[PDB]
RNA sequence: AUCGAGAGGA
């Protein structure tokens, strides 16, 4: 119905993106707390939502904007070394080697990309008690 | 350029002079330009250095060049060590390399010279040129397994 | 792991007891070193931490999403409300003594991951042994019970303290120790020792 | 994977409730926040262990032999 | 390269590796399932039958126990099978390969191995669970966390090559860098940042845990020190009981920018004989540091005199620091509201000032500077003007942490992280890089898809105005990303340059070794230096020596 | 005037004055020829090589040389009698102890220096990225002016990256 | 071992520096003008405003461990409330004369100036501090 | 498993960069660390 | 849960990680210095499909 | 009376809330460390499976049975298994349970807790009872068999405490504080702007008077007064736990006092 | 070749090579039930009693330090000063 | 695999006494005494309970390992006066205290309802 | 066991 295109890297040239679809085309006090946003009246088709640039491994990420990017790229070798539920059918699966997780839990943040993905449903890891202290020194 | 002068009252004041940066090398004639200070004058280049002003100016170019690679940003490393590796790329005659070219040849033990980065046609050579081992060097007595004249084993010990 | 590339290995495990506790008496599952935060930049994970919190309190699945207008003085508000203070924090009393931590510790629940290798996959042992055909050398490996490898940059640790003897010993009585029978002369492997 | 009797950070007994926190939640119809507080769970470690929990066995159960 | 210079080896042990504040510097936490299998040949001497025969009795499972007797003729006896394992009598001459008791001479190496620091004899205790564990002050030579960091050990077979590893390369021995001059290993975090809290004029402690604070240093000499207050209260200051490890003729004097004898901020040091007169202990002082205590305590009789000082330090510490507390929160970057406005205009101002030298390239005229030379230019130009809109508000994000702010402790203790890791904490990020050059166009005329073609700006190539605690936005996310990439690129590849550049290096020197006649000379003879290093000085025995007939007046120096 | 030079003077003096401390108002028992015909004794014995030959004791002076510049100027008589108040005894001290100091700062002969003439040199270097990293920008110089740089200087470089020249 | 000094002096300013307990105090000399005076006082123990008058006496009395009490009941106050303990180490100048003194009570210090000077001060170990009123 | 079924490996300027024309193509931080970095990615 | 797309060969299952290549068929204009006889090429990688 | 001075406020089945007047902190706490860990209960510690078809693997299932709630009130007079004269386990030292359920129903058969039988002689007392606190009347969900799985078991139970696992706490969640108000200066507040209206005003002020803003700092003033409330997991009756912890507390004291007389 | 009793200028300290060395030439002498020279106090380590008879001078052993040309220079550990 | 059995925290050893006696090389009329198979529950206890006796000159205790959970107490008390007894005197003021506790709840958990 | 491929850990 003519409402989206697929574009491609080399078609990608000669097009003007808006972020955030919104933000960003309307008319022209505010939150101090709150991010600094930047902004050509011109465009030809607006970003989804710009989160999508992740893989799989880095949409697991919460707050992957609140962190330093070489950290989220240690994140994502770890998260597939993660334990947890992989299939459902282990049980007659002659597979050498598989891990599960005595009790799965859901995380408690979540990254809206994680539904698709279909992690609230088959989790590898707890949402344990963190203390950040010093104590023993152990 | 800032620079620390004796002010002949005493102490060292800060003396601002202008000096001219240049993207080019070739030492052998600027130099000879009068209205400049032909004993100060410094290209980075201690390759030039070397056939210009002699190989005792080459061992403190050298030296000085590999100084603002490591000691800039607050890096220390004791003279002793940096000159150490200086000498020795100096007193085969030219400039030796740090590598398979240079200091793997000058006569020396061939299989020590065998374990760094050319290893089969050098004992071919070897072989070739009938060559004598020293039998005097780290490698030798490693590769020979046995009590190299390293540290503990400089001396032999009787009664 | 928790969600932020931060790994740690647990260095002691202490009961209930030793461990804090806080005036309503939750005891932390977890505690990092303050320590591995700045350095190591990873603010997200104090967030995760305090809008988990919330989550749980609330009831409410917190939104950890990316690039969406969500604050911490946006969280601040909601945990204010919810009887603990706005940045994370607890009154902590030490286990051993019960005497007030003097000073405040954040606390809160964060997703922690647990990876694989775990010490009692990795730890190996060998002296002697089994050992290759080719080389008498030990074989490679935990799996076949083999040694491990002094490697050439090893090698060079060692002559710094000219550890005599010790590379003597390090490349003949733990590798190979074979003894030939050569020509005075001919000064080869030929000589037939019909011995003994 | 089948609640877990028994919260790890507190003590306290969370097996029994999974069976009523289905009740609470879908038969009268309430947000969680009041459902885990007529369960009785205050502290929040021993609230996420309910909240935050998946029940795996069902689809285990699913399978036939 | 593979099986004569580099041999596989037997007698060793691999392991992950985890900290460990009560054990002593040169010591090493080898567990008990390793120590079982790890074995020694000992002769039976008359000295010795008494605990040995008993180790055969133990046998290969309980812990002081043994494998394998040898005998007089060159027969072999194993002891988990043999039916005579429950008896056997030792003769004089025998060979009984035993279990590693404790304190023991043992290489306890990490590789890389980039040193001769990296290798270094150590102490054996025997403990349970699988890990290998070591003292938190032996951290840093061997580049070593706990994050899952694995270590490697070895194990002598002639008591040559114990007292070979014992003299030369135990741990105390290598405590002085004989490559800096300057001590490698320090009082590092836990510890360290808690040897500032300890010592803050502000602190102090009572009765209760003062008398248990004594009771950790095992060499206390039994006499309570007289509390500094005997007022309404008896109080002790954080300075009064370090002393305590402090031991008997130490001397060292500092004085930083702000020290006056009195030093109303507490600046600065004074030790006079084992016991602080004034001044906050941290990074520079307690240190890896140069001028620092470590440095002198070792100097002065002697090695094991100031390794066994480490220890005595951090079990005080630790205990103090385990009662006291520590933490940081994501308040710990939050700064006055009324100050990130300060921060937003000092951004906005510098943005609006590179707006202004914008409009000029553009103009241009341009006073296109001479050489600078150009273009080089307007491109080195805003790098600076960016570089250093980020270090004003780091530093207007340093005010405003108060003395209590759980980051500035560790930043002013130095026990991780600095200004840098402040600044994009709470302030901004910065200006990320390519190749030391704002992000690099890509696409044609542009840098991404969002910004119309040919946009010079910050906010275009690279610039990212808000901090962590904010959340970047999108547009800026990848850019940080691109340049993170960057950095484990070289952690793969430029690593390997460096690497190579070592191992020539490593092999064109080598067999440099000063001869007996103080002349370096090499394998034939040739000679390099006549007096090592000029002057004939081992580098660990050296330090910063101020040369006072250099500087000042000639008048200030007649009187 | 800051540099590398064994053996500390400065703490074996105010090790001298609180393990005797004299320290006040209240003067010293040396003559001016127990200070001065001391130093040059003690600069006599200090050693770095040993002979009998003209050649190896004329090295020998210049080796030394440097340290004494700064012996002789903390054991200089009017310093030695106003700062410091030594006493017979405690300088007496200050002088078998630099000494005694001293030839422990020789440098074994046995050493191998080749090696750690490396790493050292062939360390920082490796550890000085393969940090690398951390984190993000700039980051260096250092890595990257830089270790290609040091790449250089090494092989004897002909095809020179940056050449320049500096007139004074 | 008896007491030792003794002097009225006046609060000039009271400097809440970067600190809780114990605070910088400048006091001057009574009666004699020859004389300043800074301290570290723990104000989280002994209150002072601003123009307050105190009184002075240092002491060197009133091997053996440290005991606690055992009330008995030795000594040394009731009118001497805040009492501390410390140490000597370097003398000043100038005038000739005058000349002052350094004290450490563990970390907090204390200068003083003037010059009877003494020498019914010594150079030497000992050092208490006690203030009333 | 999701992570391994998208994987892009490539054989052999500059090439273990992450380059302006991978923005939504290729994830931005996904990628193994160090032996073949940069190489292969995610998509 | 299981999306598929592996390939089961002898009991065990195969991924057919996508293989990068450079595009064919276009023009690429390549410098290329010149110490060395050269200074310019253009290069085309030419296929059928 | 002579010394300590409780005094209760709300008390309940499963809560017991009280102030704790006159004592020394060390007390305070060596008193919740022996209610946490060092008093003696009873639950499962030797499973022995004869038939398992459940999705749960066996040392699941065995695990979970450990923790289950165990009736412990007459446990004092039952016998340690290592301080008793029997082989394995008796019934003067060991009480033996049994569970059987079968997938009959082709709807989700259940197992609980109340499905566990008896099947040694109790002697007559009060110990080894599934304790059910279920509405419904069945305590905490064990397992899920299917249409047709079994799960045939045998369990042993015997006496341990929490310093052997944590199934041996009666202990639950004990919350302790004092010095609500900061008097002693125990801590010190980690503020932004103000201390008071950034952290909150606790449960425990109402019968503790505020310091009054003229008034100096008391130095030594002790910790007297203590707000603990102690949880029951339902093994000990509420009043029972904080009497034993008492007990054990004075009981391995005493055994000091007669070790220190055998030297 | 060798050199004469006299025209010593190498190192009269021992260097610590010569210390590990010696000290470990005399372990593995010890600990083959080899005679014991001094008066053990109470020890059974070969490797703390030879560092007493170290304290005490009484090791027969001579080094035999060799000098780049090939001519020798002698030296008793009862001639060397030990620090 | 190397993991300490659990009930190494209670099980006593062969040869292995609750009490360790052994005086302080260094002062005189002190004692280290070596609580073995116990924590500090005993040690924090025994500890702020000899320092409210004014007979006492020094009372401190260490966890040297918590690997090993046994811990060290040192007492020096005032000459004459035997440090065995301190502690022996020191014990029931505990026990006494703790004996009105139950007596004191019991009354209390009495009067209330639920 | 050998040669060959890949994935991960610092
Ligand atoms: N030889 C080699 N060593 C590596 C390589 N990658 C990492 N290392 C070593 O392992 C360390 C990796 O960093 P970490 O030990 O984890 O310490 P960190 O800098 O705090 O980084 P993280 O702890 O992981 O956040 C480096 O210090 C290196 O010494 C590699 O590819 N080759
Ligand atoms: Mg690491
Ligand atoms: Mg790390
Ligand atoms: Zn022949
Ligand atoms: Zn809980
Ligand atoms: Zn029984």
């Amino acid at each position: 119905e003519g409402l989206v295109e697929y574009i491609d890297a080399e078609e990608e040239e000669s097009i003007l993106i808006a972020m955030q679809p919104e933000d960003l085309e309307p008319a022209e006090d505010v939150d101090p707390a709150k991010r600094i946003r930047v902004s050509a009246t011109t465009f030809t088709h607006c970003e989804i939502h710009p989160s999508m640039i992740l893989g799989v491994a880095a949409s697991i990420i919460p707050f992957p904007d609140h962190n330093q990017s070489p950290r989220n790229t240690y994140q994502s070798a770890m998260g597939k070394q993660a334990m947890g539920v992989f299939l459902t059918n282990y049980n007659v699966r002659m597979d050498t080697m598989a891990n599960i997780l005595y009790y799965p839990q859901k995380p408690l943040g979540t990254t809206r990309a994680m539904e698709y993905l279909k992690f609230r449903e088959l989790p590898a890891g707890q949402n344990a008690i963190v203390a950040i202290a010093c104590y023993s020194g152990y | 350029y800032d620079r620390k002068v004796p002010s002949p009252t005493g102490e060292y004041v800060k003396e601002p002079e202008w000096v001219l940066e240049t993207d080019g090398v070739n030492l052998s004639e600027v130099m000879t330009v009068p209205g400049i200070d032909p004993t100060r004058i410094y290209t980075n280049s201690f390759i030039d250095i070397m056939e210009v002003l002699g190989i005792e100016a080459g061992r403190a170019a050298l030296y000085k060049e590999v100084y603002n690679v490591i000691a800039s940003d607050g890096s220390y490393v004791n003279y002793r060590h940096m000159a150490l590796l200086v000498d020795v790329m100096t007193t085969q005659g030219g400039l030796t390399s740090v590598t398979r070219h240079g200091f793997n040849r000058s006569n020396t033990g061939a299989l020590m010279r065998c374990s760094f980065e050319e290893t089969v046609e050098i004992l071919f050579e070897a072989g070739a040129s009938a060559e004598l081992d020293d039998c005097r060097g780290v490698s030798e007595n490693v590769i020979l397994g046995q009590m190299a004249p390293i540290g503990t084993g400089a001396f032999d010990v009787m009664i | 792991a928790s969600r932020h590339g931060q790994k740690g290995t647990i260095g002691i495990t202490y009961r209930r007891e030793d461990m804090p506790f806080t005036a309503e008496g939750i005891v932390p599952d977890l505690i990092i070193n303050p320590h591995a935060i700045p350095s190591r930049m990873t603010v997200a994970h104090l967030i995760e931490c305090l809008l988990s919190k919330v989550a749980a309190l609330s009831g409410n699945e917190g939104d950890a999403s990316p690039f969406t207008d969500i604050t911490v003085e946006g969280i601040s508000k909601l945990l204010r409300e919810h009887g603990y203070q706005s940045r994370g924090f607890e009154v902590m009393y030490n286990g051993h003594t019960g005497k007030k931590l003097m000073a405040q510790i954040f606390f809160g629940p964060t997703y922690y991951q647990r990876l694989r290798h775990m010490v009692d996959d990795k730890i190996h042992a060998r002296a002697r042994g089994p050992m290759q055909v080719l080389t008498r050398q030990p074989v490679e490996g935990r799996s076949r019970d083999g040694g491990l490898r002094f490697g050439e940059m090893e090698r060079d640790c060692m002559i710094a303290h000219g550890a005599a003897s010790f590379l003597k010993e390090r490349l003949m009585e733990a590798s190979d120790a074979f003894r030939v029978h050569i020509c005075g002369i001919c000064g080869l492997m030929t000589v037939i020792a019909k011995l003994n | 994977m089948i609640v877990p009797v028994r919260c790890f950070s507190c003590g306290k007994v969370v097996g029994d409730k999974w069976e009523s926190y289905l009740n609470l939640l879908q038969e009268d119809e309430l947000d969680e926040g009041t459902a885990l507080s007529r369960l009785g769970l205050k502290r929040y470690c021993c609230r996420r262990m309910i909240l935050t929990h998946v029940d795996l066995i069902e689809k285990f159960l699913r399978y036939n032999p | 390269r593979g099986n004569l210079m580099g041999k596989r080896v037997d007698f060793s042990a691999r392991t992950v590796i985890s900290g460990d504040p009560n054990l002593e510097l040169d010591q090493v936490g080898v567990p008990k399932s390793i120590a079982k299998t790890l074995t020694y040949p000992e002769v039976v001497t008359p000295y010795n039958i008494d605990r040995l025969t008993q180790l055969v009795r133990n046998g290969p499972n309980e812990h002081p126990g043994a494998k394998y007797v040898i005998r007089d003729s060159g027969d072999r006896i194993d002891l988990r099978y043999s039916k005579r394992a429950g008896d056997i009598q030792l003769q004089y001459g025998w060979k009984v390969e035993r279990h590693i008791m404790d304190n023991d001479p043992v290489l306890f190496n990490r590789q890389p191995s980039l040193h001769k620091m990296s290798m270094m004899a150590h102490r054996v205790k025997v403990i349970p669970y699988s890990t290998f564990r070591l003292n938190l002050s032996v951290t840093s030579p061997y580049n070593a966390d706990f994050d899952g960091d694995e270590m490697n050990l070895h194990v002598p077979q002639s008591e040559e090559t114990r007292a070979e590893l014992s003299q030369l390369c135990a741990v105390p021995l290598q405590i002085v860098s004989p490559q800096s001059n300057k001590p490698c290993m320090g009082i590092v975090q836990d510890t360290l940042c808690g040897i500032r809290k300890l010592t803050l004029r502000d602190t102090f402690i009572e009765l209760d845990q003062v008398l248990n604070m004594l009771y950790w240093v095992p060499d206390w000499d039994g006499v309570i020190p007289t509390p500094a207050i005997i007022k309404p209260k008896p109080l002790w200051s954080g300075k009064q009981i370090l002393s305590v490890a402090i031991p008997n003729g130490i001397h060292l004097q500092r004085f930083d920018e702000g020290t006056t004898l009195l030093s109303p901020k507490d600046n600065g040091m004074l030790i006079i004989d084992g016991q602080i007169i004034f001044g906050v202990v941290e990074k520079k002082t307690v240190g890896s540091s140069n001028g620092g205590l470590i440095h002198v305590v070792t100097r002065e009789k002697g090695p094991q005199v100031c390794a066994k000082l480490f220890g005595n330090i951090q079990k005080v510490v630790n205990f103090w620091l385990l009662h006291n507390g520590f933490s940081t929160g994501i308040g710990d970057t939050i700064a006055d509201g009324p100050t990130m406005r300060e921060i937003t205009e000092t951004i906005a101002e510098a943005k609006k000032k590179v707006l202004d030298v914008t409009k000029e390239a553009q103009a241009n005229l341009l006073t296109a500077k001479h050489g600078m030379t150009l273009r080089e230019s307007f491109e080195d130009n805003v790098v600076r003007f960016l570089n250093e809109a980020r270090d004003k508000a780091g530093r207007l994000a340093e005010v405003n942490l108060k003395d209590l702010n759980n980051v500035k402790q560790m930043v002013m203790a130095g026990s991780k992280g600095s200004f840098i890791n402040i600044a994009q904490m709470s302030a901004c990020v910065g200006q990320q890089s390519v190749e030391g050059k704002r992000i690099a166009f890509g696409f044609v005329d542009r840098t991404l898809p969002h910004f119309s073609k040919d946009d010079y700006s910050p906010e275009s190539k690279g610039f990212v105005e808000n901090s962590y605690l904010r959340g970047l936005t999108p547009q800026e996310f990848f850019f940080h990303a691109m340049g993170g990439r960057e950095g484990l690129i070289d952690t793969a590849v430029k690593t390997a340059e460096t690497g190579y550049i070592q191992r020539r290096l490593v092999k064109a020197l080598e067999d440099i070794m000063v001869h007996y006649d103080n002349t370096t000379r090499n394998s034939l003879g040739n000679v390099i230096q006549f007096i090592y290093g000029e002057d004939g000085m081992d580098a660990a025995h050296i330090e910063k020596q101020s040369l006072d007939t250099i500087g000042g007046s000639d008048a200030a120096f007649e009187k | 005037a800051n540099w590398p030079l064994p053996v500390n003077i400065r703490r074996i003096i105010q090790n001298a004055q609180q393990t005797f401390h004299i320290d006040h108002t209240k003067p010293s028992d040396l003559t001016i020829k127990d200070i001065v015909l001391g130093v040059k004794d003690l600069q006599e014995n200090l050693l770095v090589l040993r002979g009998k030959n003209e050649i190896i004791q004329n090295a020998q002076r210049d080796a030394v040389t440097l340290f004494c510049c700064l012996l002789r100027s903390r054991l200089a008589t009017r310093r030695v009698l106003q700062e410091y108040r030594l006493t017979k005894q405690a300088f007496d001290w200050v002088l078998s102890n630099i000494e005694a100091q001293f030839l422990r700062s020789v440098v074994h002969p046995g050493e191998m220096v080749g090696v750690l003439a490396a790493q050292s040199i062939g360390e920082p270097a490796t550890q000085m990225t393969l940090n690398t990293f951390h984190f993000a920008g700039v980051a260096s110089k250092k890595v990257t002016s830089g270790v290609p740089r040091l790449k250089e200087i090494l092989n004897v470089a002909k095809n020179m990256k940056t050449p320049s020249l500096t007139v004074y | 071992s008896n007491t030792l000094f003794d002097d009225i002096f006046q609060v000039s300013e009271v400097d809440p520096g970067r600190y809780n307990k114990v605070c910088r105090i400048e006091a001057a000399s009574t009666t004699q003008d020859q004389c300043k005076l800074t301290l570290d006082i723990n104000v989280e123990l002994f209150p002072v405003a601003a123009q307050d008058s105190l009184t002075v006496t240092i002491a060197s009395s009133l091997t053996r461990s440290w005991r606690p009490p055992q009330a008995g009941d030795r000594s040394l106050a009731d009118d001497y409330d805040y009492v501390m303990y410390g140490t000597a180490y370097k003398f000043e100048e100038v005038s000739k004369d005058l000349i002052a003194v350094y004290y450490s009570f563990g970390g907090l210090l204390m200068r003083l100036e003037g010059n009877y000077r003494n020498l019914n001060n010594l150079k030497q170990e000992n050092a208490y501090l006690l203030i009333r009123r | 498993t999701l992570s391994h079924l998208r994987r892009t490996n490539t054989p052999i300027a500059k090439p273990r960069q992450l380059h302006n024309t991978h923005w939504g193509l290729v994830c931005p931080a996904e990628t193994p660390e160090g032996q073949a970095c940069g190489l292969v990615k995610n998509l | 849960f299981d999306m598929g797309g592996y390939f089961i060969i002898n009991g065990s299952e195969k991924v057919l990680i996508a293989q990068e290549r450079s595009a064919g068929n276009i023009v690429q204009v390549f410098k290329k210095a010149a110490p060395s006889p050269i200074s310019h090429v253009a290069e085309i990688r030419s296929a059928l499909e | 009376e002579e010394g300590p001075q409780v005094k209760i406020r709300e008390a309940s089945k499963d809560n017991v809330d009280f102030i704790l007047s006159n004592v020394d902190l060390a007390m305070a706490n060596s008193l919740r460390r022996v209610m946490i860990a060092e008093i003696p209960t009873l639950a499962i510690d030797s499973v022995e499976v004869e038939t398992n078809t459940t999705v749960l693997a066996d040392e699941f299932i065995a695990h979970r049975l450990g923790l289950i709630p165990l009736q412990s009130m007459d446990i004092e007079q039952l016998e340690y298994s290592r301080d008793c004269f029997c082989e394995d386990h008796c019934d003067k030292c060991s009480v033996v349970l049994t569970l059987q359920a079968f997938g009959e129903s082709e709807s989700t058969t259940n197992v609980y807790s109340k499905d566990l039988v008896i099947v040694s002689n109790l002697m007559g007392r009060n110990i080894g009872h599934p304790i059910i606190q279920d509405k419904e009347g069945n305590g905490v969900l064990i397992c899920k068999l299917r249409k047709g799985q079994e799960l045939k078991l045998t369990c042993v139970a015997k006496k341990g405490i929490a310093k052997e696992h944590a199934k041996w706490g009666p202990a639950a969640a004990i919350e302790f504080e004092y010095d609500p108000w900061n008097k002693l200066k125990h801590t010190d507040y980690w503020y932004e702007q103000d201390s008071a209206k950034e952290w909150p005003q606790s449960k425990n002020c109402e019968y503790e008077d505020p310091p009054n803003e003229g008034d100096p700092f008391d130095y030594k003033a002790q910790a007297d007064t203590f707000y603990m409330n102690v949880e029951s997991v339902g093994s000990i009756p509420v009043d029972q736990v904080v009497v034993r912890g008492i007990d054990t507390l004075q009981k391995k004291v005493a055994s000091i006092l007669l070790a220190l007389t055998q030297m | 070749k060798a050199i004469p009793k006299d025209q010593r200028a190498t190192t009269p300290y021992m260097t610590k090579y010569e210390r590990a060395r010696i000290l470990g030439t005399r372990a593995l002498q010890i600990s083959m039930n080899a005679p014991v020279f001094v008066d053990l106090e109470g020890e059974t380590d070969p490797l703390r009693i030879a560092m007493k008879e170290l304290a005490e001078k009484k090791i027969p052993l001579v080094i035999r330090r060799y000098l780049p040309d090939g001519s020798f220079e002698d030296w008793s550990v009862e001639e060397l000063i030990v620090d | 695999m190397n993991a300490p059995d659990r009930f190494e925290l209670f099980l006593l050893g062969e040869g292995e006494s609750k009490l360790k006696i052994d005086p302080d090389t260094k002062a005189p009329n002190a004692v280290v005494i070596t609580f073995e198979k116990e924590d500090h529950t005993l040690g924090n206890l025994i500890r702020a309970e000899l320092l409210n006796d004014r007979k006492v000159l020094f009372a401190a205790y260490k966890v040297e390992h918590p690997f090993f959970a046994r811990f060290k107490l040192r007492i020096q008390t005032t000459e004459g006066y035997d440090p065995k007894d301190a502690l022996k005197n020191a014990c029931n003021s505990i026990i006494n205290k703790l004996g009105a506790l139950k007596t004191n709840f019991e009354t209390e958990w009495n009067l209330q309802t639920l």
